[PDB]
Formats: C-alpha cells, sequence, structure tokens
C-alpha cells in the first residue's frame, strides 16, 4: 500500500536546522512529483514545496524560498527537506504529499484535508 | 476529532485480520480451472463464424 | 450554305518527335487529374469528421474539374496518335457548351468559398447560424443553375450561323474566337455578347476573390509580427493559382474579333494545366487531410484478414 | 415486422438529436472555478449541486457551471470539463496568504492532461480590497521575487505593481509549460465581466478555427 | 491516546502483510505458465454507434446483450440497439454532467448520475410510453461515480463523497451506506451471486463490501494511485482493478491479496475501465492513450489491442453472453467490437 512514514520533526529553536526524511513505501518513487506540505495549529494545510520526478525541477512557497531546501533520494526511496533559518511562523505539523498518478506533472489535491497519498505527518514547534 | 476514526480504522483491520484466507496455490488453480471449463464457451477467446455472430 | 460537316484542328505541332512527347505529357496529366480527384470526393465522402460547410464546397469544386479536363483531353490525346485530325459539326456544338457550364459553374463556386473564408473569420460567433446546413445545399445547387445559364445564352446564336469556309480551326479543341472566322455572315451582335457574357464576369468575380483577401489581411493586423508571416504565405499561393484560371479568360474573351500565335501557348493554363494545381493547393495543406488519408490507406491492408 | 417502427423511433430520436445538436453547439460552456475566499459566488451572480448560470451576451449564451457541491478533491470530477470553451478562474488578488494555493491549482489545471486544450479565463477580482491593502500586509513576505520585480491604480502606483506582478506570476505559470490565459482585472462590482468572458471566447474559438482552418 | 491505536494499527497491517506472504506459497504466473497462451486476439469494430454530442463517460449492456445504455456529458442517455444501431431511446438529462449509467437486469429502469450528487432513476416501461424519471435518489455529498442495479428495487451507487449507498427506489432513501474508503470511489461491479460487491476508490485500495451487512468484508492494497475501474472475475471469487499508475491488477477474494499485475513499460497511462470475458480469461482494460488492450488475465501477455478510437476511453463492458464488447470514448462515439 501507499504509505509514507516522515520522521525528524522535534523542538528547535528560532533560526535553527532541522532535517525531515520521509521514508516511502508501496510505489514506484522516481515516477511522482514528491511535495511537501504543512497545516500550522488552527489553520488549513498549506503547500510548501515540491520536487519532480528526476529532482530537476523543484519549487517552494514564496514563505519559505532561500531558506528550504527539499531534495530526493530515488535510489534510497526517500525524501528530504532541510529547514534552514526557522521562524516562529513556521511551526507546524509537515506532512509529505505525492503526486496523485504518475507520469503527470500536475499536483492536484496534495493539500486536501483527507488526501489518500499523503504521510501522516510530522510535528515541528520552535 | 481523529480518534473516532482511528479507532473505526483500527476495528476494519481487526476483523479484516481475522479470517480464513486459502493459499496463493489453490485460488490460481481455482481461476485457471474456471478459465479452462469456460473457454469452450467465450466468444472473444475462440471466434465464431459469421453465421451465428448477431454482430456481422 | 452547305454547312462544313467536320473541321479540322491544327494542334500544338506539327512534328511527329515532338507530337510523341506530348503524348506522354497528356497521358499522365490527365490520368493524374481524374484519379487524384475521385480519391478526395471518396474521402470527404466518408470520414464523418470531414463534413463542415467548408468540405461540401471542396468535394463540388472536384467533381466539376473531373469533366472540364474529360472533354479536352480525350480528345487532345486521340487526335495527337491520329494522322488525320476532324471533328464533326455536332461534336464542335456539344464540347462548347459543355465547356462553358462546367467553367461558370466552377467561377459561382469559386465566389461562394470567398463567402465562407469572410464569414468564418470576421463574424466568428455568428457562422453556425448564417453557414447552417440548409445554406450549404442551396448556394452549391444556384452555382450550377448559374453555370448553365452562361452557357446557354452564348450557344444560341452559334448553331444558327452558316458556313462555307475553309475547314481548319488554329487550336488543338473548338471555341468561339476561332469558330466565328469560319462563319459567313455578319456575327458582330455575338461578337458582343462574349465579350459581355465571358469577358466583364469574369473580372467581377476576380475583384470580388481579391476584396475577401485584402479585408482578411487587414481584419488580422492585430496579432504577432511572429504570426503574420504565416498568413501572408499561404493567401501568396491561392492568389498565384487565381491568376491562372482568369487572366488568360480576361485576356482572350475580351477580345474575340482577332487572333495570334500565342493563343494557343495562352489556352492551356486553364483548359489542361488548372486543373492539376486546384487539388493539391486547396488540400495538401490542411494537416487533416494527410490523417484522413492515412486512416483508409492503413486500415485497407487488413481487410483480407479479418 | 418491429424493425420498420424501431426505425421510425430512430428518425425521430435522431431528428430530436439534430435540434439538441444546434443548440449545444450554439451554447459554450463555461467551468468557473475559485475557493471558498475567492469570489466566483459575486461573479456568477452578477450576470444571472452544480449553481449553473445562463446568460445571453451579443445573442451568444454562455452557459456557466460553478461546481460548489463536491468535496475539495477535484483530481476526478475536473474532467468532466474538457468540453468547456474556457475555464473561468476567480482569484482573491487581495489575500496573499491563499494566492500560493490559487497559483498551485492554476498551474495543475494548466498541466492537467486532459486540461491542457482548455484555455483558462483568469478573474483577479478585489482589486479594490488589493489596492487598500497595498496601500495600506506585503506581497514581499509571501513573493520575495516582488522584491526586485518591476512593472512592465490611478491613486497610487504601487498598486500597479502589485496587481502586475500577480497577473506576471499567472502568466508565468500559463507560458512555462493549444491554449491561452486571459488575465483581466476586474473589482467585486464590475457589468463588464460578461462581455470580457465573451471578448475571451471570442478570442478562443478563433483560434480554434483558425488551427481547423490550417492558418495555424 | 493516538499514538497507541496508531502502534496497534500499523500492528495489524503488519500482521496482514504477514497474513497474506505466509500464504504467498506460488504465483499465478508460475503455475499458469504450463497453460497455452490465448495468441493474438484481432478484435474488429463490428458496429459503431452514434448521435452522443459530447464525450461518453458511462455504458452498461442489457442483460438481453442487445440493448445497452450510455451517457454522454452533453446531458443524453442514449439507450441503443447494437444489433441494428437503432437508438432505441434518447432520454435528456437534467444535469448534462454525466459520469455514470446503468441498465437494470430486467430491463424496465435505467439509471444514471454525475456532479448533480443525485441518482435518476428513468422508468423504459412507462405506461404511457415516454421515458420520465422515476426516481431521484439524493443524500450523496460528492458526484456520482458508478452505479449498479441489484434489482428493480434495489440499486447500490459509489459517489466521490468516499462512500458507497445501496437505496430502496420505491422508498428512495438509502437502505445502507458504506464507509471506510479514503478517496473518491471511482468504480463498483456487482458479485455474480449479487451479494457482495466491490469498490474502487482514488486511495489505491479496492474494498469488498457485504450487501446485507454493510461493512467492509475485505481490504485489497497494491495499486500505485487512483482506482478508475473494477469488474469481478466471471466467477465472483476474483475481480481485476484498472488504476492511474497504468497497470491492472487482478486480486482474489479468498485469497485476500494480489494474484497478478498487468503492465508494460510502453504504457505509461491509466486504465479507465475494465472488464472480463464470459470465461473470464481475457480482462480487456481501456487505456488512455485511445487505445484498449485485451490482457491475458492468466498470463499478462497483450493479447490484442482495440485502436479504433481517436480520443480517452472511458467506459468499457462486455455482454453477459460474450459475443460482444463495447467500448465507448471521448470521440461520442461507441464502438462495438467482436
Amino acid at each position: 500500500q501507499v504509505q509514507l512514514q516522515e520522521s525528524g520533526g522535534g523542538l528547535v529553536q528560532p533560526g535553527g536546522s532541522l532535517r525531515l526524511s520521509c521514508a516511502a513505501s508501496g510505489f514506484t518513487f522516481s515516477n511522482y512529483k514528491m511535495n511537501w506540505v504543512r497545516q500550522a495549529p488552527g489553520k488549513g494545510l498549506e503547500w510548501v514545496s515540491d520536487i519532480s520526478q528526476s529532482g530537476a525541477s523543484i519549487s517552494y512557497t514564496g514563505s519559505v524560498k532561500g531558506r528550504f531546501t527539499i531534495s530526493r533520494d530515488n535510489a534510497k526511496n526517500t525524501l528530504y527537506l532541510q529547514m534552514n533559518s526557522l521562524k516562529p511562523e513556521d511551526t507546524a505539523v509537515y506532512y509529505c504529499a505525492r503526486c496523485p498518478a504518475p507520469f503527470t506533472r500536475d499536483c492536484f489535491d496534495v493539500t486536501s484535508t483527507t488526501y489518500a497519498y499523503r504521510g501522516q505527518g510530522t510535528q515541528v514547534t520552535v | 476529532a481523529s480518534i473516532a476514526q482511528a479507532r473505526k480504522l483500527v476495528e476494519q483491520l481487526k476483523m479484516e485480520a481475522n479470517i480464513d484466507r486459502i493459499k496463493v496455490s489453490k485460488a490460481a488453480a481455482d481461476l485457471m480451472a474456471y478459465c479452462e471449463a469456460h473457454a469452450k464457451e467465450d466468444p472473444l477467446l475462440t471466434p465464431v463464424p459469421a453465421s451465428e455472430n448477431p454482430f456481422r | 450554305h452547305s454547312n462544313v460537316t467536320e473541321f479540322i484542328l491544327l494542334g500544338l505541332t506539327q512534328s511527329p518527335e515532338l507530337q510523341l512527347f506530348l503524348f506522354v505529357v497528356f497521358l499522365l496529366f490527365y490520368v493524374a487529374t481524374v484519379l487524384g480527384n475521385l480519391l478526395i470526393v471518396v474521402t470527404v465522402t466518408s470520414d464523418p469528421h470531414l463534413h463542415s460547410p467548408m468540405y461540401f464546397l471542396l468535394a463540388n469544386l472536384s467533381f466539376i474539374d473531373i469533366c472540364y479536363s474529360s472533354v479536352t483531353a480525350p480528345k487532345m490525346i486521340v487526335d495527337l496518335l491520329s494522322e488525320r485530325k476532324t471533328i464533326s459539326f455536332n461534336g464542335c456544338m456539344t464540347q462548347i457548351f459543355f465547356l462553358h457550364f462546367f467553367g461558370g459553374a466552377e467561377m459561382f463556386l469559386l465566389v461562394v468559398m470567398a463567402y465562407d473564408r469572410y464569414v468564418a473569420i470576421c463574424k466568428p460567433l455568428h457562422y453556425l447560424t448564417i453557414m447552417n446546413r440548409r445554406v450549404c445545399v442551396l448556394l452549391v445547387a444556384v452555382a450550377w443553375v448559374g453555370g448553365f445559364l452562361h452557357s446557354i445564352i452564348q450557344l444560341a446564336f452559334i448553331v444558327q450561323l452558316p458556313f462555307c469556309g475553309p475547314n481548319v480551326i488554329d487550336s488543338f479543341f473548338c471555341d468561339l474566337p476561332p469558330v466565328l472566322k469560319l462563319a459567313c455572315t455578319d456575327t458582330y451582335v455575338l461578337g458582343l455578347l462574349v465579350i459581355a457574357n465571358s469577358g466583364l464576369i469574369s473580372l467581377l468575380c476576380f475583384l470580388l476573390l481579391l476584396i475577401s483577401y485584402v479585408v482578411i489581411l487587414v481584419s488580422l493586423r492585430s496579432h504577432s509580427s511572429e504570426g503574420r508571416s504565416k498568413a501572408l504565405s499561404t493567401c501568396t499561393s491561392h492568389i498565384t493559382v487565381v491568376i491562372l484560371f482568369f487572366g488568360p479568360c480576361i485576356f482572350i474573351y475580351t477580345r474575340p474579333f482577332t487572333t495570334f500565335p500565342m493563343d494557343k501557348f495562352v489556352a492551356v493554363f486553364y483548359t489542361v494545366i488548372t486543373p492539376l494545381l486546384n487539388p493539391l493547393i486547396y488540400t495538401l495543406r490542411n494537416k487533416e487531410m494527410k490523417a484522413a488519408m492515412r486512416k483508409l490507406w492503413s486500415r485497407k491492408v487488413i481487410s483480407s484478414r479479418k | 415486422n418491429e424493425e420498420k417502427a424501431q426505425r421510425e423511433a430512430n428518425k425521430k430520436i435522431e431528428k430530436q438529436l439534430q435540434k439538441d445538436k444546434q443548440v449545444y453547439r450554439a451554447t459554450h460552456r463555461l467551468l468557473l472555478l475559485g475557493a471558498d475566499n475567492s469570489g466566483k459566488s459575486t461573479i456568477v451572480k452578477q450576470m444571472r449541486g452544480i449553481f449553473e448560470t445562463k446568460f445571453q451576451v451579443d445573442k451568444v449564451n454562455f452557459h456557466m457551471f460553478d461546481v460548489g457541491g463536491q468535496r475539495d478533491e477535484r483530481r476526478k470530477w475536473i474532467q468532466c470539463f474538457n468540453d468547456v470553451t474556457a475555464i473561468i478562474f476567480v482569484v482573491d488578488s487581495s489575500d496573499y496568504n491563499r494566492l500560493q494555493e490559487a497559483l498551485n491549482l492554476f498551474k495543475s489545471i494548466w498541466n492537467n492532461r486532459w486540461l491542457r486544450t482548455i484555455s483558462v479565463i483568469l478573474f483577479l477580482n478585489k482589486q479594490d480590497l488589493l489596492a487598500e491593502k497595498v496601500l495600506a500586509s506585503k506581497i514581499e513576505d509571501y513573493f520575495p521575487e516582488f522584491a526586485r520585480y518591476t512593472t512592465p491604480p490611478g491613486e497610487d502606483p504601487r498598486v500597479t505593481r502589485a496587481k502586475y506582478f500577480i497577473r506576471d506570476e499567472f502568466l508565468r505559470i500559463s507560458t512555462a509549460s493549444r491554449h491561452y490565459c486571459y488575465p483581466h482585472f476586474t473589482c467585486a462590482v464590475d457589468t463588464e465581466n460578461a462581455r470580457r468572458i465573451f471578448n475571451d471566447c471570442r478570442d478562443i474559438i478563433q483560434r480554434m478555427h483558425l488551427r481547423q482552418y490550417e492558418l495555424l | 491516546e493516538l499514538d497507541q491505536l496508531r502502534q496497534e494499527a500499523e500492528q495489524l497491517k503488519n500482521q496482514i502483510r504477514d497474513a497474506r506472504k505466509a500464504c504467498a506459497d506460488a504465483t499465478l504466473s508460475q503455475i499458469t505458465n504450463n497453460i497455452d497462451p490465448v495468441g493474438r486476439i484481432q478484435m474488429r469494430t463490428r458496429r459503431t454507434l452514434r448521435g452522443h454530442l459530447a464525450k461518453i463517460y458511462a455504458m452498461h449492456w442489457g442483460t438481453d446483450s442487445r440493448l445497452l445504455v450510455s451517457a454522454s456529458q452533453d446531458g443524453k442517455l442514449i439507450i441503443w440497439d447494437s444489433y441494428t444501431t437503432n437508438k432505441v431511446h434518447a432520454i435528456p438529462l437534467r444535469s448534462s454532467w454525466v459520469m455514470t449509467c446503468a441498465y437494470a437486469p430486467s430491463g424496465n429502469y435505467v439509471a444514471c448520475g454525475g456532479l448533480d450528487n443525485i441518482c435518476s432513476i428513468y422508468n423504459l416501461k412507462t405506461r404511457e410510453g415516454n421515458v420520465r424519471v422515476s426516481r431521484e435518489l439524493a443524500g450523496h455529498t460528492g458526484y456520482l461515480s458508478c452505479c449498479r442495479f441489484l434489482d428493480d428495487n434495489q440499486i447500490v451507487t459509489s459517489s466521490g463523497d468516499t462512500t458507497c449507498a445501496l437505496w430502496d427506489i420505491e422508498t428512495g432513501q438509502q437502505t445502507t451506506t458504506f464507509t471506510g474508503h479514503t478517496g473518491d470511489v471511482m468504480s463498483l461491479s456487482l458479485a455474480p451471486d449479487t451479494r457482495l460487491f466491490v469498490s474502487g476508490a482514488c486511495d489505491a485500495s479496492a474494498k469488498l463490501w457485504d450487501v446485507r451487512e454493510g461493512m467492509c468484508r475485505q481490504t485489497f492494497t497494491g495499486h500505485e494511485s487512483d482506482i478508475n475501474a473494477i469488474c469481478f472475475f466471471p466467477n465472483g471469487n476474483a475481480f481485476a482493478t484498472g488504476s492511474d499508475d497504468a497497470t491492472c491488477r487482478l486480486f482474489d477474494l479468498r485469497a485476500d491479496q494480489e494474484l497478478m499485475t498487468y503492465s508494460h513499460d510502453n504504457i505509461i497511462c491509466g486504465i479507465t475501465s475494465v472488464s472480463f470475458s464470459k470465461s473470464g480469461r481475457l480482462l480487456l482494460a481501456g487505456y488512455d492513450d485511445f487505445n484498449c488492450n485485451v490482457w491475458d488475465a492468466l498470463k499478462a501477455d497483450r493479447a490484442g489491442v482495440l485502436a479504433g478510437h481517436d480520443n480517452r476511453v472511458s467506459c468499457l463492458g462486455v455482454t453477459d453472453d460474450g459475443m460482444a464488447v463495447a467500448t465507448g470514448s471521448w470521440d461520442s462515439f461507441l464502438k462495438i467490437w467482436n
């Protein structure tokens, strides 16, 4: 089954660094555009970044450009978000969504409330 | 909020785990036997002549 | 007035070597024209997607082209392998009527097709109301009746002329400009009628074709500077074909009373060459037509099997 | 015996289908999309399950469908709207928090394999809210590129810079990857939106016919 | 505490995986390697059905294997006669967006839905003679993706609100509601005995539900993306699901796991509709590359191709007698293959 286990989130002081690693199982990693999204307390799902199949095309939300680095290791079958100079507003439960279908370059419903192809997430607080 | 959903999922998984499951060999043999038995009654597998073809 | 029962056609050359070379050329042209035109009519009639207003009009243009080419080309090839080069009096009048009726129908159908270009490009939200199903069938049937009257008006006096002159026609086919030289009585009113019926109407249809392209190329003037280089290139191919049909018609039929050796050199372009150009220039370039043909060509390989 | 009656019934049904074909081709279908904050409700109510609206402009009928009865997931039912002449896409240009959501949705619609041929008529509502916000929340905090952005409104030019930056972001998504985008700067209270949709659909169908008649 | 429930849930998932692995003593391919290949099945479009104005999403053959009802997005349910190609009926729908249709086993009724979230049941045996809306079944919160008649009275319908619903048409209310699906339920299929039914959804899971109870008897995973199609094996003990990950997957209920996956490197496009032949040896699957593939159900060799459509094949169904296959597409034309 399509399963995504996030890890790395915990307490980290403001301005620090934190690595979130998602282990993906049950699907061919190389064929899916992988997304990182977040849900702040008392807020809806917010898209953080996405990375294409081969890693060539990478995009971030404007609030984290120059601070967050999204990468993917298809060989090891995992996704990474290196989060540098954390702000107070970056606190949230970070999920690792997935493109609903391959080999499409459109990431529909990744920020949906009940999206199926999404890890259960890791809390990050500062 | 999500505690009810988690409990329902756990109950579904518990009732799903405790079922009588046959070997995959038996299932494959049953499907193969059914296909072999019914191949003689499959117009698509064996093309039929135009005499009794209703889609001439 | 003991009538001229057969005319004699002088043809394109008196040299037997050149004559044999001319035979291969004309035979090839006739076969190509008839086959290409039949294929286009069959594909347009069968494929379900190709049933828009523009495609019905192009299929009707294809049927008129077969017949014009048929008359002149059969008579010329048979005459070229032949030492005698006669045609009967009844063969002359019949040839005149068929050639004129088909030609008039083709000019009227060409002004109807230039009108569809304008409504499809300067009334684009009203196209599927102005060019609806019940109008396309009417405009084609009117083009054929206009083409018929355009020939009947010419023929009405020719059949009444007495002849006692030499049998010779300085051409490879029959037409009014040489025939008028052979009649005994003063032809003056029929001479004026050729200028009015066939000269001036051809010039008017040429103007109505020309304004349709000039209005469209002014309406497109707001588009991308990289895009207009395509529209001006396509338009220039269409006007280059139009001049080979209409140009010789204006040149000859405005001056019926007199003739020159170069009338034969000019005559070939409408009666044999132009129907070989219409099938390419209006259908090769469409992108749809190649797909509709490769569909039939590939599938007909396998009908031996299923 | 019954074959003749079946033929007559088929003839009647095909006559009805021909009438329905004329009606169907006469009217142009539009897919109205936005979010909860997006002011697509006011837009659809301007010219007045699925909230349908028929509006006739320059005797052309436009049938615009606002699919508000579904869930937040739309990767499947959006495929219902490939026959629409255009996707009206309503965006709160004044709401920077949810503007990235609008950009992501526009990108997904643009690159959806079954919406690759569908032009998007982008209505950037709340230009008055955006104006007062700009004069009064900095677009830069949510879009660092705006810090290094120059204009390609009458009260101040910063409003022009912000609105054209949002337009340029959407057009960047549009052009970065057979269908065009038609951005418009519309307020909440505007009567010209129907005319804007008419002109955009005129251009879309003109381009479609030009491709059809091989001018492009 | 949510964490302990999480631990128990993943422990149960690991237990289920271990049980399936223990019962995975062999594979369908290894056992069926000794049977003869089906060969190349060339299917010709014997009949092409046209009048639909817009793209066709739904199609269902009648039990008489002659009449079939098909739904197009112009708001039209056309009941055809494929033997003679005559349109028996052309029902205009209230909502133009129709994503499903059904032909009742008795054939007196048909059904449809889509984005209107309402199952419209139409009567084809009206005393007056015209076809009118027999019933409007509402309570679904999302678009109606599939619907199948259990009989004249009962109808089970899957919708995008991640649930299915068994309705009594006479009363017009949900007799039963089926929930546990996480994503939109895009297709279901009734069992031959019409007692259980599988529903495929957009969370890459196919759930075997029991009608009389209303609880998910079994859950089947292995798909990688949304499941757009599902159909039982003709014997009722297995089913094949087509999904967006461009692979079909045959599961067995009794074994409770994957039996086989049908895929090819040249295929990178999702499956829209799946059906089995009368014997179940051929699995016909419509793809987005505008063509359908006739996979060998026991060998997975691509055993033919049906490439007569120039747009997406969205619906695909085989007659109960197996004499023909209809594959409606977005061309707006159905095609009866044989």
